[PDB]
């Protein structure tokens, strides 16, 4: 459990996506879609979801754990689409 | 025979001493007063263009309140309200519980310049300020009032600012700042200078007009009338802003500028932005929240700064470019988290709406447009749920509104992240992080929202926990204003 | 789904449909909502120490504020046509003596009386402004604040008067120095500083319950007894029938005052603790009450009578309440 | 302190005296008072329900006016008159030129019982009654002025009772009997138990109430004020019956009642009757010309008369049966001759029109409806002249209105025809012809329209001739009101 | 077909856009539409006779009467305005000099003053608002009606004053017969047959012109030079500031009068003859106003001085406009 | 040249209508029916336009000339159907 902001590619705004310390990218990436993809966001199936902490423009592999990235409780994320 | 007004009117204000049983320092705290080390001799120099004495006022004011209580009078029966674009009715409902509280605590902050300021016309004329508020807060109580049998939403006229939903501890964020939490001089300049000069008065002209165009004449009496009084205690910021350039302080003052327009952009591109562009009906849309913006506050402020010996606020061009984005941004949180406030959003994206919206807006649809897209498919194909929200966004640690802005095909949103000793703050503009920065110990231990339900303060820890922390239950909740009318177009 | 109501929520079950001024009056103020930080910023911020400090800490306590009323029960539209009566009676007053030119009727004595006396009163009454004012925006509740709220415009009321007569007086007697000479007087004449120093001090009393008291309980009826009182049945003897009537008027503004003030001292006693607390604050301003009547009503003609009236009246406002 | 009313009040009308260096005659002419041989004296127990005194008046009547003036200038600018329906603005028309002067003229007609009145009570409440009526004519010129611009048939407001327009004619008819040449007494019983109390008070507030049900409310509130001081000078009539009853006088009491409501009735069944059941639309429609006048007119005579020690008047009976007749006469008279008129008549005979007055009128469309079926199949075929008329109907020479009555298959048209003095005149009903046998000095030598064309008065002597005469052109020469909407309907 | 206008039809082409004055006062009269039968009826009737008589064949000739313009502009409105502000003055004047009980410091000799020269002024009031009123009715033009329209309320202001004033007399003074007596002074006083004569006899001139002047030119300021200027500055020596007071303000009022009067006068000398026509009526009449002057000033104080500054102001009046 | 009131049967007004003195009783009928007849009364041709003094009730014959009924000008006059 660890809290995080998600600023969902092609969406207008940041919100609040609590995932847990061991979830990985990949699974942080769908916790945060169940809040932008089809509520705002068209499905993108020819794309993977990728996972990149919001203030420096670092990137996450798919398989990496929260437990890892060592991110700050709150930290804004941006859930990207790529191939 | 009378005396020429001109012929005694220095003498009002002729009332400084000097003390003697106790400090002058005792008697005009810093801390309230804000002198800021120039001489009482000097603020004594202060002189308000716009002029008027304790019989003109009760004169002239009693016949403005005569008037607009008979207006009610007269056509509280018609009951215009039950008829009313549903638009409009959540117009007002908005704006009573935005206003009338926060109107009423203007006083207070007038009661600050009129027992803390060493400059005695300001006194005086902060007396009227004063007075002036009283008027307006008990007026917009009296008004609503009105309607409490219609829906409990009226209710809120009076109950808004008491309870901790997210638009009231954003105004109580502007105002207190602005207006409670600072020494007379301050208050002057961000309240009276930036705010009523900058934008109250204004809005109040658009707002009447609006209610007039919309068929609401009690309404539009009132705003009308309320307008009438800004001016008068408007004026006040001029004269210190005058005072604080012409001695060591031009910084201080361009400081608390920069500060007082941000804040009250913010705030103003979510009670404002919408309703111009959105719950006003498409054929009483004279122009949009952008125009306006730039007709009726841009030129007006460079105007009034140009005048004054100061620059535009370092934010300038970014604030110009965030007119295309920012309030269709807060019109779409507002009316996707619609069950968190106590009026009903309009949606305002049926088909000729977006494209009205695509004139004044250029590329509008292949921004904003791609996300009412998807709510539009999700009510055409049966499935609501979808548009209505499971989280709270982040807020803005400054404007405690939410973070949001370009999406769709130039898509630009970003967070202003600051760490602070230890805490991690949000900012949702560039501004916003740095009206915080400049100001820290002011805000550091302040917590939106967000930071309420993180920290275990919101209980149960669910939506359901939050809505009741924010004092909602169905009945004031806020849905479509239209019940999804405007969906029939798509099918 | 919540129903609509016959009234404000904060006011259900009264069981008498609401007053206008019931309606447009209560339960206005929120910073009352969170004692611990009242203002939504930093809990640091020195206008939250001073909230706390002064308004919250008062020992003068209630359990509901609130429950506070106007026994005028003034709202500002009804303020406003009090008030503008009253003034359509002044200002026809100050027409027509001026009419008959009632300035240059006056003698040489008395003028400079006037002078001395009555002009310099534009000082002790903006202060009371300030006095009055400051209540206004510490004051527990927002019907204690509308109170406040309108005493305070009255003040200004009585400051315009007299600021306007001096102009006149200034107009009908040039060799006298009127306007000009005001603030000398107000600082350094033995007949000012009886009230300059009450009244100083007084203003940085920061805690309602001593503004309240040190202002309208103490500080007020000893100006009003000097000033309107003793000046005014003097004035009219002395052939100013003006100044006679223009006092006279001011007075029932500063009766307002007394019920309003009266009205919430009843309140107070209700709770245990609270006659003490206020006569504590009484004892320890009242000398200097003692201390402005005397300097100031001695200067007068009569002297020694004028102290005696007009201490056992002031005295008299706060017997009437315990 | 101030004294109660009570205390003070007869000292204000304590005010007779005995003239010495003029006799009482001198001083009060028996044409002017009436006093009728009744002393001073037994006229001082003259006793209004309803006292006012001057501060008081001059203190309600300028709040009064503060409120309708800020209603009109809120308004005023929404300008709802040129969306109102038309059956409507001509509603505001014909109600302008009929009573703004006329309530000018009710001035001088209190001004009379001021001077003249032996009765002080009277003489002081008449000059509140002048006072009144000053406002009614310069409020009722002040308001329709707005619209000169609209329709020169607004300039009609002022320049109606000018004309020899039927109409205006038969108004001056009416007033001028009663209350410009009859003495102090008279006028108290026939103006304003009569026609005030009887009939305006009444009518007034059905106006307003209509006016707000129409959605104009500057209208609606002009009416709703100048109703509230009807019964202040209204009262004035009951006090002058009561001492005339209680002399020698039930008599000439009685007789000047009979007269006085007679007259009243005609002009009401013209100016009242075809709007309530006609130029209102039919959603708006409360109640029938006749249950109203039955509710609110007819028991309330009777209430007054019992009270008072009088007997309904002769005609009583009669009355009752005219008012399922007279009014759609004068309708179809007024629309017929339409160009004779100021404003646009509503035609108001649509199908469903047609049912409602079925309902209310059973066995309308067998007399009433064959008229307009005529009418309207001429309209159908494309033959409109045929429904304009080459000739002038024969005028009431007493209420200087058309001589008409039901139609159809129950035709009761009669003509009241007297021969006097060589001259042969022609009356409307019974009681029209009765009023003149009464009081033959009174009329013998005046000249209904009718009798002007006749004796070559009117030249040159054919209808455009006639319409000259009463100052009508193209532009304020009355059409139907829908512009022939309501044909449509039948092809 | 005929185009809207700008305004009234018989009011275009005048280049100022009309005041609300010019809209809502002119031309409002009818009978003057048709001299030979004024009243929609019989053209033999008492009241055609009356009007052709006594309004139609006054030797006062002007061609257009309602060119006629009140210089003060009143209107139902603004005379409600102006009125309800000199109310509340007096109101005030009323209601505070009570509160002294200004009454009971008077004294026997100028009460017994009061109950002769004051009170009794109820019933010259009322007359002239008979005579006023009476103008109203018989005036050739709307503009002038109504300046008599409002002139008569204001005369019946003061009666009110007096009735009032009289009531609080007769109650503070009841053995004095406060408003029992005053009829019998009107009537047997030889203070007041001066002015009873000449107001019974200006009450039948039923011709408007000769009403006018011998009310307004002649009757009025004489009343109001002996009532109100007289018997004001004798109050205010004789310790009544109140009627003092009360009397300067009626004096508004009369000077108001004076005005619309004048003014109506300036309009009539345009026209050959007219001056001729009033200088007869003011010489018939003005004897009248000599002899009501004498007998009342005389029995007061300083009796031949007030007979002297009366008349000459009072003709003073009539020498300003010729 | 004369003038006559006319009572048009089943209309809802009398009018003024000039006739001739040499006019019939029939011709006067019909100088009145111009303003009743299709204006506002059907008419009748079963039937017959007669022509009665509105007075008293009696009745004229159809080649009666108006100079010799001896009316009054601006008599009232019935003109009813009959057969
Ligand atoms: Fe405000
Ligand atoms: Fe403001
Ligand atoms: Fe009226
Ligand atoms: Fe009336
Ligand atoms: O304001
Ligand atoms: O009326």
């Amino acid at each position: 459990t660890f809290p995080i902001m998600s600023n969902f590619e092609r969406d207008f705004v940041i919100q609040l996506v609590p995932v847990d310390t061991e979830d990985t990218m990949d699974q942080v990436a769908e916790k945060c879609a169940y809040h932008s993809i089809n509520r705002r966001v068209h499905p993108q199936p020819e794309k993977i979801l990728r996972v990149r902490r919001h203030e420096d423009g670092t990137l996450f592999p798919r398989g990496m754990i929260v437990s890892d990235a060592g991110l700050r409780p709150t930290e804004t994320l941006d859930i990207i689409f790529m191939d | 025979s009378m005396l020429k007004r001109e012929d005694w009117y220095d003498l009002t204000r002729t009332t400084n001493w000097t003390p003697k049983y106790v400090t002058e320092n005792e008697l005009f705290p810093e801390e309230m007063s804000g002198a800021r080390g120039i001489s009482m001799e000097a603020w004594e120099k202060y002189d308000e263009p716009y002029k008027i004495t304790y019989p003109e006022y009760v004169s002239i004011q009693r016949e403005k309140d005569s008037g607009a209580y008979s207006i009610k009078a007269a056509l509280e029966r018609d009951g215009f309200v039950d008829r009313a674009d549903p638009g409009w009715v959540s117009t007002m409902q908005l704006h009573f519980g935005a206003a009338a509280l926060e109107e009423y605590a203007a006083s207070t902050a007038e009661a600050r310049m009129a027992r803390f300021a060493k400059a005695p016309g300001n006194r005086n004329m902060a007396t009227f300020g004063m007075m002036d508020e009283n008027r307006h807060g008990q007026i917009q109580l009296y008004f609503p009032y009105a309607n409490v049998k219609r829906s409990r939403k009226w209710d809120w006229a009076h109950k808004a600012i008491h309870t901790n939903e997210w638009a009231a501890i954003a105004a109580r964020s502007f105002f207190d700042d602005m207006m409670m939490t600072r020494d007379s001089v301050a208050v002057s300049i961000m309240l009276t200078f930036a705010f009523e000069t900058g934008f109250s008065n204004m809005q109040f002209l658009g707002l009447a007009a609006d209610a007039a165009e919309a068929g609401d004449h009690t309404f539009a009496s009132l705003i009308s009338s309320i307008q009438t009084d800004e001016s008068r205690h408007a004026q006040q910021g001029g004269p210190s802003l005058k005072i604080l350039v012409e001695n060591g302080k031009k910084d201080e003052a361009q400081q608390m500028v920069d500060v007082a327009i941000w804040r009250s952009w913010k705030l103003f591109s979510v009670l404002t932005g919408p309703i111009m562009d959105y719950y006003t009906p498409l054929e009483s849309r004279n122009q949009s929240f952008k125009e306006f913006m730039l007709e009726w506050i841009v030129a007006q402020f460079e105007r009034q700064l140009l005048d004054l010996g100061l620059d535009k606020p370092w934010y300038w061009d970014q604030f110009m470019q965030d007119l295309d984005e920012t309030h269709h941004g807060m019109h779409l949180g507002v009316w996707y988290w619609r069950p968190t406030v106590w009026w009903d959003p309009a949606a305002g994206v049926s088909p000729e709406e977006r494209e009205w919206l695509e004139e004044k807006y250029p590329g509008w649809n292949d921004t904003w447009g791609q996300c009412w897209d998807v709510i539009t498919d999700n009510l055409v194909n049966g499935k609501p749920e979808l548009t209505v929200p499971e989280t709270l966004p982040t807020i803005c640690n400054m404007c405690n509104l939410p973070i949001a802005h370009t999406p769709g095909n130039k898509w630009n949103v970003k967070d202003y992240q600051l760490e602070y000793e230890g805490r991690l703050y949000h900012f949702g503009s560039e501004a916003d992080r740095w009206c915080f920065q400049i100001d820290p110990e002011r805000y550091k231990n302040h917590t939106n929202l967000v930071d309420r339900f993180l920290k275990g303060e919101i209980q149960p820890a669910d939506l359901a926990g939050a809505l009741m922390y924010m004092s909602l239950e169905p009945g004031v909740m806020g849905d479509d204003a239209h019940d999804y009318e405007w969906v029939k177009a798509y099918q | 789904a919540l129903k609509p109501l016959k009234t404000w929520s904060h006011l259900a079950g009264n069981r008498r449909r609401p007053s206008e001024y019931e309606v447009v009056s209560t339960n206005l103020h929120y910073f009352t909502d969170n004692p611990e930080r009242p203002w939504e910023l930093d809990s640091n911020l020195p206008m939250q120490t001073w909230y706390k400090k002064y308004c919250f800490d008062s020992p003068l306590k209630h359990d509901d504020w609130n429950a506070f009323r106007d026994p005028d029960q003034l709202v500002y539209r009804t303020y406003n046509l009090l008030q503008d009566g009253q003034e359509s009676y002044v200002q026809g007053l100050f027409d027509q003596l001026n009419d008959r030119g009632h300035d240059q009727m006056l003698t040489r004595e008395w003028v400079e009386t006037l002078a001395r006396f009555y002009t310099p009163a534009r000082y002790l009454f903006h202060a009371l402004q300030m006095g009055s004012v400051y209540i206004h925006q510490i004051a527990p509740a927002s019907t204690i604040t509308n109170c406040a709220t309108y005493e305070t415009a009255d003040h200004l009321r009585w400051l315009t008067h007299t600021a306007y007569r001096t102009r006149e007086l200034a107009n009908c007697y040039p060799d006298v120095g009127f306007g000009k000479r005001e603030r000398d007087v107000w600082e350094n004449d033995p007949a000012w500083q009886g009230f300059r120093e009450l009244i100083e001090k007084a203003l940085i009393a920061w805690d309602w319950g001593e503004a309240f008291t040190a202002i309208n309980l103490v500080t007020k009826p000893a100006v009003e007894e000097a000033l309107l009182q003793q000046l005014g049945s003097l004035a009219q003897s002395e052939g100013d029938t003006l100044l006679g009537l223009l006092a006279q008027a001011q007075k029932r503004d500063a009766e307002r005052h007394r019920r309003w003030s009266s009205a919430l001292v009843k309140m107070a006693l209700e709770k245990e603790g609270n006659r003490e607390v206020l006569q504590k604050w009484v004892a320890k301003w009242e000398p200097l009450a003692d201390k402005a009547i005397e300097a100031y009503c001695s200067a007068l003609p009569d002297g020694e009578n004028a102290i005696v009236e007009a201490k056992s009246a002031s005295r008299y406002v706060r017997q009437m309440m315990g």
